[PDB]
């Protein structure tokens, strides 16, 4: 019996079948309910945003609206996969540092609302490390709603050393929307935010040295690149292409006092005892859509090398498919001949 | 804990090699020990008998330059599961084709060698 693999993202759900090398269903983690009264999920809800109120049930990777989350899972099983959840094992992912009470609520819903026969809950960052072929490393997982640095030793996350950033892709989308007002663009609506998100993914990159890139981008127009809006107008973006993702390293750009992602990775490694830090520094694994910027790995290598003791050998790993590395790790794990020994069955749960 | 190959793991001093094949751990014919398919990933358990009479365990997972992502992911995961089954007492080592530790090289008197090919991906 083939397990179903569901990665519950703040921004997008990734869903598919164990044994596939990529999720067959990717859709926005959005629930729309009538403005004047039924629920619509994902892409359906975005096309009917005029008659619906749109909500995000997963905030910063944590489920915070359980009624709407159940609509998302129902949509995943019935409208995306067309699978009977009561007839498949299910691997669900959870954020690092997800409270045990949240896990238990998700377990209760899977077993008592969807009647799943067996399930396993996996930590997202751990699945990404496995998908990179590693048992030890530090995973930098940056999604739409949350970023985490997760040290992992010999297969197990070190909870005391995990660090969490509210800074992720949605903040960078909003920051691009903001700084584009310097050129006269006024993107503000929810639908225009989607367009800006796409502008961000197509045109942004991470500077190797921000100050030097400001200088070279000022000296000519080579920085400028174009993007065709859906109405056919062409937009031109200049140094916004690298100033937007620069917030990952300088959250003060966003009005945040938080440490940037290089500092956070360094602090996370320092929480682990000295004897395993070299294995972490040599296995910094990038995960998630917001790590997809061109230039991230070379820039991260520079900045962590500056911070870390010079005896440490810094190695930043940027897997090409890292956008879905969580889901792929879940696909591998739940295909293994030993998966049936790791899961919790409905009969066990119902009699606990 | 119920996988047949887990039940055989680490009972006696010696060298045990499994290859990842279609999301399973499959024992490598002993005649082929030392020769690794570059298209594949393997798990290697070295068991040593101490003066104590207790056993020390070293788990290496070896990744070929052309092995597929299901094979290297499964090799990592199986390595963790075998360690757990061994009560957490194995030391885990990641071995990349052409950059293997001298400990791992030292397990094979004829040296490490590589072959073209491999078993098909599970993906
Ligand atoms: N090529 C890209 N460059 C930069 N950001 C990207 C790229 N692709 C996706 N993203 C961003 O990654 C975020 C979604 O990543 P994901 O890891 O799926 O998040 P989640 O798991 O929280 O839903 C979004 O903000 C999206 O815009
Ligand atoms: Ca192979
Ligand atoms: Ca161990
Ligand atoms: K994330
Ligand atoms: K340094
Ligand atoms: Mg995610």
């Amino acid at each position: 019996v083939q397990a179903l693999v569901v990665d519950n993202g703040s921004g997008n759900v990734k869903a598919g079948v164990a044994g596939d090398d990529a999720p067959r269903s990717v859709f926005p983690s959005i629930v729309g309910r009538p403005k004047n009264p039924d629920a619509y999920v994902g892409d359906e809800a975005q096309t009917k945003r005029g008659i619906l109120t749109l909500k995000y049930p997963i905030e910063h990777g944590i489920v915070t609206n359980w009624d709407d989350m159940e609509k998302i899972w129902h949509h995943t099983f019935y409208n995306e996969l067309r699978a009977a959840p009561e007839e498949h094992p299910v691997l669900l992912t959870e954020a690092p540092l997800n409270p045990k009470g949240n896990r238990e609520r998700m377990t209760q819903i899977m077993f008592e609302s969807f009647n799943v026969p067996a399930m396993y809950v996996a930590i997202q960052a751990v699945l990404s490390l496995y998908s990179s072929g590693r048992t030890t490393g530090i995973v930098l997982d940056s999604g739409d709603g949350v970023s985490h640095t997760v040290p992992i030793y010999e297969g197990y996350a070190l909870p005391h050393a995990i660090m969490r950033l509210d800074l992720a892709g949605r903040d960078l989308t909003e920051y691009l929307m903001k700084i584009l007002h310097e050129r006269g663009y006024g993107f503000s609506t929810s639908a225009e935010k989607e367009i800006v998100r796409d502008i961000k993914e197509k045109l942004c990159y991470i500077a190797l040295n921000f100050d030097e890139e400001m200088k070279t981008s000022e000296q000519s127009s080579d920085i400028e690149k174009s993007y065709e809006l859906p109405d056919g107008n062409i937009i031109t973006v200049g140094n916004e292409r690298f100033r937007c993702p620069e917030a990952l390293f300088q959250p003060s750009f966003l009005g945040k006092e938080a440490a940037g992602i290089h500092t956070t990775t360094f602090n996370s490694i320092k929480k682990c005892d000295v004897d395993i830090r070299k294995d972490l520094y040599g296995n910094i694994v990038l995960s998630g859509g917001t790590t997809m910027y061109e230039g991230i790995g070379e820039r991260l290598t520079r900045d962590i090398t500056t911070l870390a003791p010079s005896t440490m050998k810094i190695k930043v790993v940027a897997p090409p498919e890292r956008k879905y590395s969580v889901w792929i790790g879940g696909s591998i794990l739940s295909s293994l001949s030993t998966f049936q020994q790791m899961w919790i069955t409905k009969e066990e749960y119902d009699e606990s | 804990v119920e996988h047949p190959e887990f039940l055989k793991a680490g009972k006696e001093p010696g060298l045990q090699i499994w290859r990842v094949e279609k999301f399973d751990l499959v024992p490598v014919p002993p005649n082929l020990y030392g020769d690794f398919f570059t298209g594949d990933a393997y798990v290697i358990l070295k068991t040593v008998q101490l003066r104590n009479g207790n056993l020390q365990y070293d788990l290496h997972y070896w990744l070929g330059n052309e092995c597929s992502q299901d094979e290297s992911g499964a090799a990592a995961i199986f390595t963790v599961q075998l360690d757990d089954y061994l009560n957490g007492r194995a030391v885990q080592h990641r071995e990349v084709q052409g950059f293997e530790s001298s400990t791992f090289s030292g397990y094979f008197k004829s040296g490490l060698k590589y072959k073209k090919g491999g078993v098909a991906s599970g993906f």
